[PDB]
């Protein structure tokens, strides 16, 4: 039971509970019209990262296990990016990364302009 | 009559297309799973895998195999399984699975008058569950066995546990050597891939390690050699041969313990609680020998003052470190 | 002669191997027999044991009656595979093999009265649960269990051919046990419940002992000499601090090596065994002896009479303590 | 002489031997294959072992293979 | 309808020659590869190989299997793969591989209305990759999997990664305890030979060995024992028994650590950085014992000057050697 | 000429009942065995078995397969063996065996014009033999391969070696690493039972373990450590640290030797000659240390008289023990 | 096109795979060729070595001649099973496996003039007899012998395709030898007599030289420092009995540990491996050094001149003795 | 100016590089499947390595493919 929590561009997400059972960490964007759409992925161990095509070289992810927190940083914002963001956790056998239904524990929406 | 059953079976099998699943154009076929665990023969941290053996039963309704006039539930030989359609069920995390073939391929086909079919196998899987050894040997693993349909999507096939939580049995009878099955849990999900949304079932055991192997000859000897270093503080300040031999032989014993226990441990190049504990003990005996060095150099350049300070401090510092380590890893 | 060929061709006319004898009329009585040839080595580390067996199953099938000059006839493996045979399997097996050296090691003989006799050769590896709390003074049974996989008690029933104790037979020459000294067998029958139904299960416990000679010669005795060296450390003197110090610490190192080797030998487990308790007690004895010397040396400069009294008391206290512990341990773990 | 000697060929008789020798013990493939029937001949009726029968013999009509 | 789908499938199978590839006289058939990595089971340096497990999908357009009137994508049993042509693909660098057969030979065939054919397998391969170990345990490896066609050149077949860099997925799922996949690279080659041009695909992982285990047990005990030799300098010049016992027992401890590391590390009879470091530490303790012997010979045949010189020099020389080693192997 | 042989083979194989042995109503078929041992790949005392690779030929006269007009020994493809009767031969003391399958599953069928049929296999059998290790490493083993017919008695089949002692070859060209084949014997026993006589053949190798590799580390370190323990008697009767260190370090060395041979020796939980010798040497060094302790207790409470008594007695006692050991085990 | 299907169907009409080409006409001639993709690890423990190869065999079959548009056609494994193929097998194999990765890794091309070419991928775990007398300086010639199993010399004869030396080819990048260096190969052919008949055997010896640095460092250098430490014991003094005693016993213990580890490195044999000679000599040297100190101590309380003379002679002699022993050993084994 | 570039069996045109070369070379894997080829369009005719069939271009066609894989 991993209780995710976000924090304020820069946006970090700290985790707790049984983190090892949910190694994979995903960052989802929920637009007003279309549902949770793209994925910023990062593994807790090794820091291996994977981004959607639209958010390559502009949004980047790091991690720090001293406090068990990932850090997604926005660079070169465009006006259409105004939306709410979710931080979610995913297990070792939950299937594909780019589908929100595979993710178990969802966090609170952080609205950013 | 035997001939009546023979012609009924031939009538069922003739014109039977194994390739097409039941209700090909219709709704997905509901396959009820069931497991009876015989044993967990092995749990190796070397490969992060465990060997499981189980009677794996699958129940599904197939109207093509419905027969009338024979109230008995037909139990046919295993070879009939080759001529029928069976679900493409497989385990994701298995490393090497096989069906036992002692005197026969260990399979059972049981037809029913209403078209219900029971397909049972005896499977020995080598499942893979990743284990974190940060708290080893004070760890608690969550080893899981997951079941999916390889080809068919959720629109074609549907999985569920037959009997709810009572589906999986035999977990209580298991007696692992160095583990205790705290709880077993059953879950059903739909997993979305690029191809489509497949069904999944999961059976997860929470295994808690039993700390009887790791307190009596891993922590105990290291602790007692540390006590012998403390004794080295208590001997004198001028008996150089005795104190030096005691300190360096304690260091040698700690190195022997560390080397042979690393040979004993299951070859996981990762930091573990036992490793930090033993390195702490090694640093403590090393610091004791350094303390004697400081005493001897200072006198032969107060020796009694430093010796008494060490007598007071080293037991207190080691007790503090031991308390911190125990609370941190518990 | 062509008569045998005609009989063989006519036997399987209108025969369905998928169905069993008396599918809705009676219950198949499968008289079973085992002849153990080897009884391969037990593996406590692997938690199993191997066995090599001639497995025989005799039953009746009225569909395969005939008349001819020869009452009995033999079948190749193809005709055997074309005929229904019981789906016997070993409940506690791990990975067995049916020998297929030049031809598949099976033989299906048929008598004129429909009596089928199916003999085959197997090398079973059956999991063997053990309770190593009394290691190496332990005895285990861990039976061989077998029965039908698909057919419940209402359809197939197993029996012992002759009397039960005489059914399972083990070759006296073939033991293949390095350390266990197999004693005897206990065969019986039972009913096992399951999710599918009630199954007849034939069980055969193989009672086993353990050879203590290797452990007493190789583990217990070196421990005894090392602790006795710790014992005679007291008798030297009080003034030779370096000699007694090196004596005690090297005894500690020697016992560390012996304990490490002893526990590395026995298989990985959590619960403590007899070996663990004996080694722990003796290692604590060595630790206590060196602490005794340490306090003696502490009190050697002031009140030397106290140090002499401590040495004199220890010289009698430690051997008696070790002796009573040894007596209690050995009596408890051998008289059982 | 009519001692049916079994050097695995229970047809030929020994001019050299004077009196037969029969021994049918139960070892090895006993419950599965039958008793270890073993014939032979010697100059005199020899000793007897426990657990297995023994019968001495004469010149003619001594010991056909039991069946 | 059951009958409609059955007769459609039967129409598809009949008239199908498995021996002939799609468009036998036509242009080469383009095959889209795709891989989903489940896990890397192990990476063995004794054999210089690694065990990979993956879902291996191949897409190819076949007009002989095109059907109309059924908007659904027909998913058939794995046995249908027997009756269809498939590419003669194989992995060039391999030693052992198999398709998992846990209750079904793990394959999936998913025909499409436009004739496209999906062929998925679940393969547990054992690929062979070279492993330089001069810088072990600081080494950085490059392992590869080389997919290729056996009989066909570019004229008859053609390979391509599907989705480009998106072709291979599941790299995040890999959890190696002693490695961290820095990156993965996909390379499609059309290697032109005189006879013809042969296609090939390469999936190359760049593995880096983490140093959180090797550093600690391999180097901290050796450094501490060298510091205990440094203690052996400071004791005296006349306490012969103490200094001799300390030095020679440090030598014994170093030999014990070296031998048990030989028994522990995975049996590479080859010169490595760790061997150089261990022999450097051994040589340092050896020189400490030697200079003490020189001091004893000089004193019993100034001694304090040599002791002060050793105190000044040995820490500096060891720090210089350690710095040179670390800079050379980084 | 090609068509003539083709129709001859077709005539021979036509109307051939594999189920009926040659001369079904006639006297038993005499099957002549022959073996060529390629190598003996392994001899394990742990599992009490040995691997044996061999070419196993069987000759038998089948009148049904006789032909005329073709003066050649027709060598047919291996698959033809599936269409011909062969003896039901097996090995009574195997554990795991197989026929090699490198490019062809290794058989040879050769039909001679007089009806004789040669059937040759290439078999790698893991045979089992009782190992008697009381005298290990001076043991003297006798491992046998036991060929037998499964169903047929002597009234149907008959076994016999071909050429007598010349039947088995290749023994001389075997070079085991640990053993040396002293002698090999062939036996043909038609074992008689109440039901009938059953054929049996035995190929028994009597082996002698070479003693030139175990001898060094088993004896010379232990012996020379015992000599050092004797050297403890020659030092003094008042130099305490030297004598105690010598005795106790010799004891430590013996214990280390014993534990490392435990780690190295092939895991036979049973008393052997090596254990007796190692315990003899350990008891000798232990008695030397106790002798010094007794001398010290007497002196500090003649000492030189007891020391000289030990000097003469200990080498004599050790030589007597060594002589008794060698005579008992040689 | 239907023409190719008709040709394939008409290829096997009256064909008999049981009989080789020209079973009473001529000697079948198979032209073999090997391309060693990889030389797997050599296991001195098992005296075996793995090798991954492309085995190619070209021969002629007049029964499979055909006229058509394309001269060459490739058959799948189902059709190849119905065509006669040679009975090639490896004499010194232990457990080989033909790869079956996705489809059976084999190919059978047929030319219009009946020339069959049969290629396949093999992983042969051959057996290499070892002579470890010169361990770790030993050099080996691991063999690989292959030939027909059932067909004798009078029936099937093997040949090298283009030339012996150029036939067998080893991939330059594919070596896969941690502790060995491949000194080329030597190929040839011969006739082997057997109980059944004379068989053509095609042999290839791979020359391997053991890498020496690892063994040199790990085993020899610690032994050299231990004996040098015994020489240091000679150099120290005569009065410090306890220091010299502890020093010698710990030196003997260190040598014992090194001997044990060096033995665990090398594989099981029944003879001196030329490293056990070095270890035995070093252990004898340290043991003799301890006895030398002991007998010096026996004459230190009385007759000190004899003790001093013995110590000086030991200092002069023991380094020289080990030097000449090292020179003899290194000259002998290089 | 119009030569053939190696990625396909035969390309169409290569305007950028004035000079031009063939570079058919022997290496590992020179026996089976024939001899490897890499037709090239270097703006300067490349330096010659110790043993290689660099037939440097002059005009169009420039580096025609070997006929039917003769070598
Ligand atoms: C770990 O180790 C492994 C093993 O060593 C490493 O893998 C190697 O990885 C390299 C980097 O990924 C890779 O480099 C390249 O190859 C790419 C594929 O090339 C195909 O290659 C042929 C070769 O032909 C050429 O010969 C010409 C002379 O005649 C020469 O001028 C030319 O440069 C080639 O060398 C190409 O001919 C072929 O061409 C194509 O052309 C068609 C034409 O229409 C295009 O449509 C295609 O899209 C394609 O472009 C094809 O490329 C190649 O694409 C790469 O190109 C990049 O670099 C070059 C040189 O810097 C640039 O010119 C390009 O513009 C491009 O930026 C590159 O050459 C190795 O091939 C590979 N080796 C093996 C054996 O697998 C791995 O990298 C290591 N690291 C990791 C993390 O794994
Ligand atoms: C070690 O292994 C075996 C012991 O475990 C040992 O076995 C054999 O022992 C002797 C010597 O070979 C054999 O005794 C003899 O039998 C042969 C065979 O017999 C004829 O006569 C009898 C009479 O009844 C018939 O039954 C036989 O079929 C046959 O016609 C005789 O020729 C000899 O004279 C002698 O009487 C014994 O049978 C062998 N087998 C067994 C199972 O004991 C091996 O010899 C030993 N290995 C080595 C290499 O020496
Ligand atoms: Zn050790």
């Amino acid at each position: 039971q991993v209780q995710l929590q976000e924090s304020g561009l820069r946006l970090s997400c700290a985790a707790s509970g049984h983190t090892f059972n949910y190694p994979i960490m995903g960052w989802f964007r929920q637009a007003p019209g279309k549902e949770r759409e793209f994925v910023g992925a990062i593994s807790w161990s090794g820091g291996s990262t994977s981004y959607a095509d639209s958010v390559k070289d502009r949004f980047t992810i790091s991690r720090d296990n001293a406090k068990n927190t990932v850090y997604l940083e926005m660079n070169n914002l465009k006006p259409e990016d105004t939306a709410v963001y979710y931080c979610a956790a995913k297990g070792r056998y939950s299937g594909g990364l780019y589908y929100p239904t595979n993710y178990d524990y969802w966090g609170q929406g952080t609205q950013v302009t | 009559n035997m001939s009546f059953v023979k012609e009924t079976v031939d009538k069922l099998l003739k014109g039977y297309d194994i390739r097409l699943r039941p209700d090909f154009g219709g709704p997905p076929v509901c396959v009820g799973m069931n497991i009876d665990i015989a044993s967990i023969d092995m749990v190796s941290e070397v490969n992060m895998d465990y060997t499981l053996t189980m009677y794996f039963q699958q129940y599904w309704r197939d109207k093509r195999l419905a027969y009338s006039g024979i109230p008995l539930n037909l139990t046919l030989d295993n070879r009939v399984a080759d001529q029928l359609w069976v679900p493409d069920t497989y385990f994701l995390n298995d490393k090497k699975s096989f069906v036992h073939g002692v005197t026969v391929k260990n399979r059972m086909i049981r037809l029913h008058p209403d078209g219900t079919v029971l397909y049972g196998l005896r499977i020995t899987t080598t499942a893979a569950c990743m284990m974190d050894l940060r708290r080893y040997p004070l760890d608690e693993q969550n080893c899981t066995l997951e079941i999916e349909s390889y080809g068919y999507t959720t629109d074609d096939i549907e999985f569920y546990w037959r009997g709810g939580d009572k589906a999986v049995t035999g977990v209580e009878r298991i007696e692992l050597p160095q583990f205790s099955i705290v709880e077993h849990r059953l879950v059903s999900r739909n997993v979305v891939f690029a191809t489509g949304a497949y069904p999944r079932l999961s059976l997860s055991f929470r295994l808690k390690r039993n700390i009887g192997y790791f307190i009596l000859q891993t922590y105990m000897p290291s602790i007692l050699i540390t006590i012998l270093s403390w004794v080295s503080f208590w001997i004198n300040y001028d008996a150089s041969a005795a104190r030096v031999a005691l300190g360096i032989t304690t260091v040698l014993t700690m190195t022997t313990i560390n080397t042979h226990l690393r040979e004993t441990l299951p070859k996981i190049p990762y930091v573990k609680a036992i490793d930090m504990y033993l390195m702490g003990c090694f640093v403590f005996v090393f610091l004791a020998l350094l303390e004697y060095a400081f005493v001897n150099y200072i006198f032969f350049s107060r020796a009694a003052a430093i010796d008494r300070w060490s007598r007071i401090v080293f037991p207190f510092t080691f007790s503090l470190f031991n308390l911190v380590y125990w609370l941190y890893y518990v | 002669t062509t008569v045998f060929t005609r009989i063989l061709d006519r036997l399987l006319d209108g025969y369905d191997n998928r169905l069993r004898p008396g599918l809705g009329e009676r219950v198949t009585e499968v008289k079973t027999d085992i002849f153990v040839t080897s009884f391969g080595p037990v593996s406590d580390h692997d938690m199993e044991y191997t066995i090599d067996v001639f497995f025989r199953q005799s039953w009746k099938d009225e569909r395969l009656k005939f008349k001819g000059p020869m009452t009995v006839l033999r079948l190749n493996n193809l005709m055997a595979s074309k005929i229904w045979t019981p789906d016997t399997f070993f409940h506690n097996g791990k990975k067995s093999v049916a020998h297929n050296m030049t031809m598949p090691n099976k033989l299906l003989r048929i008598t004129e009265d429909g009596t089928l006799l199916y003999t085959m050769r197997l090398t079973v590896r059956a999991e063997c649960p053990m309770h190593l709390e009394d290691f190496p003074m332990d005895a285990h049974a861990c039976p061989l269990k077998f029965g039908s996989y698909a057919y419940t008690r209402a359809e197939v029933v197993y029996e012992w051919t002759r009397e039960p104790a005489r059914s399972v037979v083990v070759a006296e020459d073939g033991s293949r046990l390095n350390q266990y000294d197999l004693l005897g067998q206990t065969v019986d029958s039972g009913i096992v419940q399951s999710s599918t139904g009630e199954y007849v299960v034939m069980t055969t416990h193989f009672h086993l002992k353990r050879k203590i000679g290797y452990f007493v010669i190789q583990t217990y005795l070196p421990c005894i000499m090392t602790v006795i060296l710790s014992q005679v450390s007291f008798w030297l003197n009080r003034e030779s601090v370096p000699a007694r110090t090196v004596f005690g610490v090297t005894t500690v190192l020697t016992m560390t090596t012996l304990s490490i080797s002893a526990r590395n030998s026995l298989p990985k487990v959590a619960y403590a065994t007899a070996m663990d308790w004996f080694i722990a007690v003796c290692y604590a004895f060595v630790f206590s002896a060196l602490i005794e010397f340490a306090t003696v040396n502490y009190f050697t400069k002031s009140q030397p009479a106290r140090a002499a009294k401590i040495d004199r008391l220890s010289r009698i206290a430690f051997p008696l303590l070790f002796g009573i512990f040894n007596l209690v341990y050995w009596a408890t773990y051998l008289n059982r | 002489i009519r001692c049916f000697i079994t050097p695995d060929i229970t047809s030929k008789d020994c001019p050299n031997g004077h009196v037969c020798y029969t021994k049918t013990w139960c070892d090895a493939f006993c419950s599965i294959r039958g008793k270890r029937v073993d014939l032979g001949c010697a100059a005199t009726c020899p000793t007897v072992k426990t657990g297995v029968d023994i019968q001495c013999c004469s010149t003619d009509n001594c010991n056909p293979f039991p069946t």
